[PDB]
């Protein structure tokens, strides 16, 4: 319903439209903090510092929904025309190994964070009952205040022409070619 | 001087042909050698037929699955090449046609056989006016141009030579040899181009290159309608001070005819002797010569004008009469060896083109 | 010396807008966010161009890569291809990190094209159609070579043939006789002859045909001044536009009385604008018998009175200053271009003299084979007649009205190269200069005036005070709110210089 | 003997008839030879290497090459779809969109709520506040990602452009009008060189093209700041005369603030006015981006005193 | 901005002082 997403990552996802869309930029995957580190970050962080066993549990079970949605989803609704190349390689990729796609242990934080944005719009297109709404609603409300408090470690101000640990990388006239033309 | 001249010249390169309303067609060296050859000048130049190139050698610069690719594609089976087609940029611009292949062979052999009787010492000065493709980039087809033959021949001749000057007179910037050497400082490359909303796009001021290459990449940007006077008091400073403070070993001139008046595609408003007068200046210098023959698109004036070039490489200065060739009834209305500049309006100016000159030399006195 | 250095800043640059960013600058480094180079280049792009504060600034201050625009820079994974040919030189001297696309310096716009006339169109359709056919002929005249080639030796360059035999063979059964041909070279021999053979004599028809039609638009394609000049100079020959040069010349000079300074290095050409001049008044029937009399005699007059030539001499072929309104600086004006445009025509007289007479024809083809002397049957081909005069010649009959305009240009355009597109107009110009000489002559102001400046120029031995009264006699019939011209001349050289005293003198 | 080979040229013309009359009269007024050379062509082998269903996409929204399904109008690109189907590897068999199928084989409209409580049931364990959304995913096609209106509107310099990418407030013979204000008839004086140079119609070569830049309107030659032509296809040019707005230090970067409307853009004065340590965000005159307002008199002091320090460090 | 020279003044002075 009323999700109040910080201005601070409302700019950092409006950076990211504009350095995927404009600027031909892809995800240097894996990533160096996958969704996984951070999300375990964060419930090792807090968790310890709540006591109601309630409030403890619902946590870990709130930590663990988001971690099996996002798996769920990324390759649904999480993914720019530009960036689906990237994910055709990494399935590739794996099924040569015989590994199955794990995209909590590749994509991490900027996903995440994209990823509760269409939230208020995922639930109303469902049955949920309002007395959970809200909780989920206030339960990614202090998830997102603790990744504003935590925001300088996860989204840095690097170039890609000058750091090759930067967290976006350009895309060779072949990969746009075959990305936005075939 | 009277230097010896090497030429080498397929007689099957010109049954190629693009599409049929294409601008590019390789039908203009035929006639290009004609005026060679009822000029007389094969009395004073020794004519070889270069072996054509193989994929290993092409491999050199470009990548195995380009030219396997390029080995393969066909008018007839296109539509089991649609990845490929978009991924290497072999579409609508470059198409495909009969001869892709074998014509892209035919030069980069020629090329490469230029360069290595240079390496040998049979030469001092080797032409290839089948050549001068220089928009392709390792992996794609630009502005008509499949494969980039002139890096295969700077590259051979890189092995008995320290450095390489590469000299660009196309309208158009040379991307693909700018490119390909961007970052080592033993080929420099030194391109006049039209710069503005024009195809290569690139090609500023500012592009002198990068790592171990800083300072090794030269870029002329000019504005339409440039006239003889002005772009030889460009062209003659600059590669007097390139000569000087760099001292290549080697030099290859790129002889593109877009610079020429009345092009299809071109917006320049040289003359033959405009456009003559680079070759015959930059050759005045002594150092072993190749002359690669890259863009033109009115096939009579890039021939007439070729063939001009190659006389001035003999030594020699032509009549303005024609011998009879056998397309004669090309040259039109007075059957001379001339192109005609036309009265368009200049745009480019003493104070633009002395800012131009003066960032090129700051940028130039760091190469010695 | 230094909040003396912001005021004069803040003059300086003299915007508010300009001022706020300037300070931006000013606060963006002094929160240690720039540097010192970018911040002296931005006091150089807005203080560069004084040389006092700047240098100061410099000498205050103690200031005592290079990625280009078009270039990226790829990720290491997406380097390492498989490259077979490349040896280690060929690996070390190769640059694989940067790309250029040209549709990413183009900021994905595209590009703009040149613009080429009708006549050009036509030269590369017909150039389309001569590499057609030339391309099918040689390429089945050398399967033909091969072919005999190959029949001779059975008496007891691997697609050309097959493309040859495909386009001959078009019923599908070309692929047939290809693999037959692999394995009955006769019959193909022959039918690529008998195809030859039409093909030929198509060529030689068309080649006729395209000769033709190439002759009338060679040198139209080159006329790229010329086809646009009627109009321009119809667009751009007014007073406003004059009047707009000479302010705008003013107005620079003023932010540092001389504005325009034009040379006379001849004194026949009058001579021919006059002969001109009096062409068109007798041929115009919009002025009655009195009338063009009043105006041959008053522009012989003016001339005369002007550049002190002569007053006989014309009709047979100290420092001086001219107070004058918008109409007698209007006259002047297209005086002086009729005067340029023939001067410029007058100067490579001998250059294209020669080029004309000394005009070799080849002998091989041309005199054999092709006659073309359509300019030259109607004898506007400059065959002697010393081109400034054939140029003369031919102007009057334009002006007349026997010579068309389009075989003036063409005859021009051939003589001259397309270096003489400022003829065009000569006739129009020279009616615009008779209208403009009527009009000063029935303005009861600019008779005024002009018997003012007759009156102090036939003085021709005056005190320092003329220059006042004169001007104030002007003034006396000029208003309030037009602009006065104080046309200078010097004699001595036969030099004008024009000053521009809009309402500088009230 | 083929009657078909007379199909059609450039010339209009089956290449065997001739001039085409019509084309007659539209176009008419009323030392050796080559055959030496194959006997002079030394081959060279000289070389050092001798030896070696509508016509869009209905994820992205976008015009390409389809793979449509045949009970469901809605037509999907290759890399847009869950996974990607590569073109070689046809799956050469009955093909349906994820609601497609779901709404073909799992067509139970009087018993979904069954497999519904099912989900439920099997999520209650570890995750149910997100069991419902988990058994929902299934039901929707692959989607391209797009930002929810209201990211977007939050900023008002931004716009999506037609494809859906970001667009912002930089997405954009003789001529004697173009020196001229067309606005109040007054020349454009170049910044530079306080010049128009309008030139002459006599002599167009004294002319000096300007440029008037689209941010502050002021005007400038293209000779006065190096630059080969003008802008009509890019974005909007920008004078020389503004704030970078993207500065590396030395590495570091540092961004300028983006535009936020009114409704949400706070506002503050700080009340010393001696010394800030404050970003390049300043006017001059959810507490993360605030505009302070620098108090322009104050700049003076600032910028000065910085310098006098770094004139006295350097001094020892 | 009178202020602003007694203060530039009285820096100034520091300054020489400083380097006595
Ligand atoms: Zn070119
Ligand atoms: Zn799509
Ligand atoms: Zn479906
Ligand atoms: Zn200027
Ligand atoms: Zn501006």
């Amino acid at each position: 319903i009323s999700l109040q997403i910080p201005i601070k990552l409302k700019s950092v996802l409006v950076d990211d439209w504009e350095y995927v869309t404009k600027d031909k930029k892809i995800c240097r995957l894996p990533a160096d903090v996958t969704v996984e580190m951070v999300l375990n970050k964060y419930e090792h962080e807090v968790s310890q510092e709540l006591e109601s066993p309630g409030s403890q549990s619902q946590l870990s079970e709130y930590c663990a929904g988001l971690k099996l949605y996002f798996d769920k989803c990324l390759g649904n609704m999480l993914l720019y025309r530009l960036e689906r190349l990237q994910y055709d390689e990494l399935l590739k990729k794996s099924s040569k190994d015989q590994k199955p796609l794990v995209p909590i242990r590749i994509y991490g934080a900027i996903h995440l964070l994209r990823l509760i944005s269409v939230l208020p719009e995922l639930i109303s297109s469902t049955t949920m009952d309002l007395q959970s709404c809200q909780l989920l609603i206030k339960q990614t409300e202090d998830f997102l205040v603790w990744l504003l408090m935590h925001v300088d470690e996860y989204f840095n101000d690097k170039d890609p022409n000058r750091s090759d640990d930067a967290l976006y990388v350009n895309t060779s006239s072949q990969y746009e070619g075959v990305a936005l033309g075939m | 001087d009277k230097r010896r001249v090497a030429y080498f010249y397929d007689a099957d390169v010109g049954n190629y042909a693009y599409g049929a309303g294409h601008p590019m067609k390789p039908h203009r060296i035929r006639m290009a050698h004609s005026l060679i050859m009822n000029y007389g000048l094969y009395k004073k130049m020794e004519i070889y037929r270069a072996k054509p190139a193989t994929k290993q050698e092409m491999c050199q610069f470009h990548t195995d699955e380009y030219i396997d690719f390029l080995s393969r594609v066909t008018p007839d089976n296109l539509e089991m090449f649609k990845r490929e087609s978009v991924k290497f940029n072999v579409g609508d611009d470059c198409p495909v046609f009969d001869g892709l292949y074998e014509y892209c062979s035919i030069s980069g052999g020629g090329s490469m056989e230029g360069a290595a009787r240079l390496n040998r010492g049979k030469c001092d000065v080797a032409v290839n006016y089948a050549g001068g493709l220089h928009h392709a980039k390792k992996s794609e087809a630009s502005g008509f141009c499949y494969l980039n033959d002139i890096v295969l021949g700077i590259i051979e001749l890189l092995r008995y030579h320290p450095r390489v000057l590469y000299i660009d007179i196309d309208v158009h910037h040379g991307d693909g040899v700018e490119e390909a050497f961007y970052t080592t400082d033993r080929v420099m490359t030194c391109s006049f181009h039209k710069y503005g909303e024009f195809f290569p796009g690139t090609g500023e001021l500012r592009d002198i290159g990068v790592g171990a290459g800083k300072n090794y990449a030269v870029n002329v940007p000019l504005r339409d309608g440039i006239d003889d006077a002005t772009y030889r008091s460009v062209f003659e400073p600059v590669i007097k001070k390139i000569m000087e403070w760099y001292q290549p070993s080697a030099v290859v001139l790129q002889c593109g005819g877009d610079s020429l008046s009345g092009d299809r595609l071109g917006c320049f408003n040289l003359s033959m002797e405009g456009h003559a007068n680079c070759v015959n200046y930059v050759k005045s210098f002594g150092i072993p010569m190749m002359v690669v023959g890259g863009g033109g698109y009115t096939m009579r004036n890039v021939a007439r004008t070729w063939c001009f070039e190659t006389g001035l490489l003999n030594n020699v200065v032509l009549d303005k009469d024609l011998p009879y060739n056998e397309y004669y009834e090309y040259y039109g209305p007075d059957y001379k060896l001339s192109v005609r500049p036309s009265n368009m309006f200049n745009v480019n100016t003493p104070e633009y083109l002395d800012k131009v000159m003066t960032n090129i030399f700051a940028n130039l006195e760091n190469t010695k | 010396e230094e909040v003396t250095f912001f005021e004069k800043a803040k003059r300086y640059i003299g915007n508010k807008h300009l001022y706020t960013e300037f300070l931006k600058i000013l606060n963006l480094y002094s929160q240690d966010i720039l540097d010192l180079d970018d911040l002296v280049e931005k006091v150089d792009f807005y203080l560069g161009s004084n040389k006092e504060l700047f240098t100061w600034f410099k000498n205050f201050v103690g200031y005592q890569e290079a990625f280009g625009p078009s270039y990226k820079r790829l990720p290491k994974s997406d380097t390492f291809m498989p490259c077979s040919g490349r040896d280690d030189m060929c690996w070390e001297v190769l640059n694989d990190e940067w790309v250029g696309h040209p549709v990413w310096a183009s900021e994905d716009s595209g590009f703009i094209a040149h613009r080429k006339n009708q006549y050009e169109e036509t030269l590369f359709k017909i150039e389309e159609e001569r590499h057609e056919y030339d391309f099918y002929i040689e390429s089945n005249l050398r399967t033909i070579q091969c072919l005999e080639t190959i029949v001779n030796k059975i008496e007891n360059s691997m697609t050309i043939y097959k493309k040859v035999i495909r386009k001959v063979y078009d019923k599908e059964r070309g692929f047939e006789i290809i693999d037959a041909l692999h394995e009955t070279a006769p019959v193909v021999l022959k039918r690529l002859k008998q195809k030859d053979e039409e093909w030929r004599r198509a060529q030689r028809e068309w080649n006729k045909v395209w000769r033709e039609l190439e002759q009338k638009v060679f040198f139209k394609s080159l006329d790229h001044l010329g086809l646009t000049f009627k109009q321009a100079d119809k667009k751009l020959l007014t007073t406003k536009q004059l009047i707009s040069e000479i302010s705008s010349i003013k107005v620079d000079q003023t932010n540092k009385k001389s504005q325009l300074d034009f040379d006379f290095p001849d004194k026949n050409i009058f001579y021919d604008i006059l002969c001109l001049a009096d062409t068109f008044i007798t041929h115009t029937t919009a002025y009655s018998n009195p009338d063009k009399e009043r105006l041959k005699d008053l522009l012989k007059y003016f001339i005369s009175l002007f550049f002190s030539i002569s007053f006989e001499k014309i009709e047979e072929s100290s420092i001086f200053n001219l107070f004058a309104n918008t109409n007698i600086y209007i006259f002047f004006r297209h005086w002086t271009t009729i005067y340029e445009r023939l001067l410029e025509i007058k100067q490579m007289n001998e250059r294209v003299t020669k080029e004309i007479n000394t005009r070799s024809t080849v002998t091989f083809a041309k005199d054999l084979d092709l006659l073309s002397s359509q300019l030259s049957e109607m004898g506007l081909d400059f065959v002697g007649e010393d081109a400034y005069k054939q140029v003369l010649r031919l102007s009057r009959r334009l002006i007349n009205g026997d010579l068309e305009h389009q075989w003036f240009e063409e005859s021009l355009r051939q003589a001259y190269n397309n270096k003489a597109f400022k003829l065009y107009t000569i006739d129009k110009v020279t009616q615009s200069l008779v209208k403009h000489a009527h009009t000063l002559m029935t303005d009861a102001k600019t008779a005024e005036i002009m018997a003012l400046f007759v009156k102090d120029r036939n003085a021709s031995t005056t005190s320092a005070k003329d220059q006042i009264i004169y001007r104030l006699q002007v003034r006396s019939h000029m208003s309030n709110t037009e602009n006065m011209f104080r046309i200078e001349f010097d004699k001595r050289t036969l030099h004008v210089s024009i000053q521009y005293i809009a309402l500088d003198d009230l | 003997t083929i009657s078909e080979d007379s199909k059609v040229s450039v010339t209009g013309l089956p290449l065997n008839k001739g001039p085409s009359e019509k084309i007659k009269r539209e176009s008419l007024w009323n030392d050796l030879k080559t055959f030496l050379t194959e006997n002079m062509t030394e081959e060279s082998n000289i070389r050092s290497t001798i030896g070696w269903n509508e016509d869009f996409c209905s994820a992205c929204n976008q015009s390409g090459s389809f793979l449509c399904c045949d009970t469901c109008p809605k037509s999907f690109h290759f890399l847009c779809l869950d996974p990607p189907i590569d073109p070689n590897n046809l799956p050469k068999g009955d093909w349906h969109c994820n609601e497609c199928k779901f709404k073909i084989f799992i067509n139970n409209s009087m018993a979904t709520l069954k497999k519904i409580e099912s989900n439920f049931i099997k999520q209650n364990n570890n995750v149910k506040i997100f069991a419902k959304l988990l058994f929902n995913i299934d039901s929707h096609n692959p989607k391209q990602f797009q930002l929810p209106n209201y990211i977007k509107e939050t900023f008002p310099a931004v716009k999506t452009g037609s494809r859906g990418q970001y667009s912002d407030e930089n997405d954009k013979s003789y001529n004697p009008d173009t020196h001229i204000d067309s606005n109040s008839g007054k020349f454009l004086i170049c910044y530079k060189c306080n010049q128009t140079r309008l030139g002459s119609w006599s002599h167009p070569e004294n002319s000096r093209l300007i440029m008037t830049c689209d941010y502050c309107q002021t005007p400038w030659h293209l000779d006065c700041v190096p630059r080969a032509s003008f802008k009509n296809l890019g974005s909007k040019w920008k004078c020389p005369l503004h704030s970078p707005t993207k500065v590396y230090k030395k590495y570091k970067v540092w961004k300028k603030q983006r535009l936020i409307n009114k409704k949400n853009q706070l506002y503050y004065e700080p009340l010393q006015k001696i010394g800030y340590q404050n970003n390049g965000n300043i006017q001059i005159i959810n507490q993360d981006f605030k505009i302070t307002q620098i108090d322009e008199n104050s700049i003076k002091y600032d910028f000065f005193d910085k310098i006098y320090k770094s004139k006295m460090v350097q001094k020892r």
